[PDB]
């Protein structure tokens, strides 16, 4: 997350690291025993780490899951980034408590002007390298379809929008994958794919979670 | 080795940090680059073993 | 810098120090060949001094290259201070290693409430006196440009911002200006002027590069 | 000598350190300050030397 500021001021129970002896994309917990994340995070092992805030230190609140079934969209699409989107199930059941929590599916679309919060763990640098141990938070508004459009001609499919700033200047950014959008209480996006990160008239691009509340409810029946 | 060793790395335009190595060909070694997970152009490794027996002669 | 502290031995590689037989003011290193400073900063004959950490002592990782070629820019103003940028190009390549790098130009316009980075071994009071041979170092957040107008109106032009505290103690000084304001890992600013130093409703005024970088390429690119 | 050399020493707001001179109320020498680089008063010498005729 470029720009952003230390979540710890902030609850962001519903986030978790996704880890394969590092920390590589964010996830969003939606049910006491699944993730959503990108469908470009997958790895066909994935501990998940949930109750996280320092990556780097034990605090006393971690729970580690390693993932049972590792679902990727089945048409996703590694060139065009369509349908960006993976479920992750877990091993056992996470231990709801006030820092590990689940996020609300989305009942209706991302709206344009509405505020929401991302966040992450990662690169708050638009060039070089500067990767925090502490989790990232950015509250930024969702953009319309025009100017989504302007910015990546002809690249924007139906399931992706854009949140940010046209300005550029603070935005998601590599480590940031998979992980949460979250707007009105409701989980709108899954952190995906830019043109860099924090460029002007760049901003991030984002997979519509509103798109596939019926596979994902589909997809948790039929491995439940 | 492949003319692709000697091509800088390619982190892309999707948001993952994966670690993954590429072939920097005046150092003669395997070097860390950040991977964004889509787009990978071939200078792109999942080891150093890989990287080494593909463009360092391993 | 008054209110920062002690930059950490190379965590500032790209910061130099501009001298005429004294160190007088700072610059940025933005590749092998070229420094960006302020144009106030303009004297005929300069050497660049990089890898700098106590500015009295060798301590055998310096670099002192003289300026080859030293070009303000064309419309810089000496009364309202408008475009107070330089660019001089060294009479040899400095060695990139641990000690001496670049930094990266701006890729998108200063964002307000981003945190930045400012540095360099001027003034460390705000009345009288108070100059350091170890570089110095200041955490500071970019300001909106309704609070910069504010804070000097009719002063502030387009290409011009202001990075601090409206509630003083904190700001760049004497002996600063021409060094790096970095931000999201860019240079966002070249240290300028203000109205005294750390004063209340008087934060610091910064050139704003991201408006210089079509300039700053084209001189390069006519002067290689 | 010329009147503005009792006038005292004007930084001015721009941030560099550049040494220069200014004439000294009644030391009747020229001392050194900072001055930041624009918009200097006149009593903001270059040398010793032409501040001590300018004010001698
Ligand atoms: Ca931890
Ligand atoms: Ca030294």
């Amino acid at each position: 997350i470029v720009g952003g500021y230390n979540c710890e001021e902030n609850s962001v129970p519903y986030q978790v690291s996704l880890n394969s002896g590092y920390h590589f994309c964010g996830g969003s917990l939606i049910n006491e025993q699944w993730v959503v994340s990108a469908g470009h995070c997958y790895k066909s092992r994935i501990q998940v780490r949930l109750g996280e805030h320092n990556i780097e230190v034990l605090e006393g609140n971690e729970q580690f899951i390693n993932a049972a079934k590792i679902i990727r969209h089945p048409q996703y699409d590694r060139k065009t980034l369509n349908n960006d989107i993976m479920l992750i199930k877990l091993s056992s059941r996470a231990v709801i408590n006030a820092h590990v929590s689940t996020i609300s599916l989305p009942t209706a679309p991302p709206a344009t002007g509405t505020k929401c919060l991302i966040s992450g763990w990662g690169n708050t640098a638009s060039s070089g390298a500067d990767y925090p141990d502490e989790l990232q938070c950015l509250d930024a508004p969702v953009l319309s379809q025009a100017k989504c459009e302007a910015s990546y001609p002809g690249k924007i499919t139906s399931n992706m929008f854009c949140v940010g700033f046209l300005e550029g200047g603070k935005d998601s950014c590599q480590g940031d994958a998979g992980g949460p959008v979250v707007c009105n209480g409701q989980l709108q996006g899954v952190v995906s794919w830019g043109d860099g990160c924090a460029q002007k008239n760049k901003p991030g691009v984002y997979t519509k979670v509103y798109n596939y509340v019926k596979w994902i409810k589909n997809t948790i029946a039929a491995n439940s | 080795r492949p003319d692709f060793c000697l091509e800088p790395p390619y982190t892309g335009p999707c948001k993952a940090r994966i670690i993954r190595y590429f072939y920097n060909a005046k150092a003669g070694l395997c070097q860390t680059f950040v991977y964004g997970g889509c787009r990978a152009k071939r200078n792109n490794f999942k080891s150093a073993e890989d990287c080494m027996r593909t463009c360092g002669g391993a």
